């Protein structure tokens, strides 16, 4: 788990 | 608010979002939308979360998020 969190970062 | 005070919370929305996004990696759908709507709760404009999670999840699992808020 975790590549919800960078995606979320990315912007 | 101080540093501490939003580094919790955003240490607390990350833990969420990720054992949200294991938990329906797993198939626990009911479990994992409960983490994501702890980490939804804690936004004050979670507009833009929530678009990323409608391109992320099946319809109908989307779709659930949204009654539990």
């Amino acid at each position: 788990g975790x590549r919800l969190c960078r995606l979320l970062s990315y912007a | 608010s101080d540093l501490k005070d939003a580094e919790a919370v955003q240490k607390f929305f990350l833990e969420e979002i990720q054992l949200g996004e294991e938990l329906l990696a797993q198939g626990d759908y009911e479990k994992g939308v409960d983490h994501l709507t702890n980490a939804i709760a804690v936004c004050g404009q979670p507009q833009q979360l929530l678009q990323v999670l409608q391109q992320t999840l099946p319809p109908p699992v989307f779709q659930m998020l949204l009654t539990k808020l």
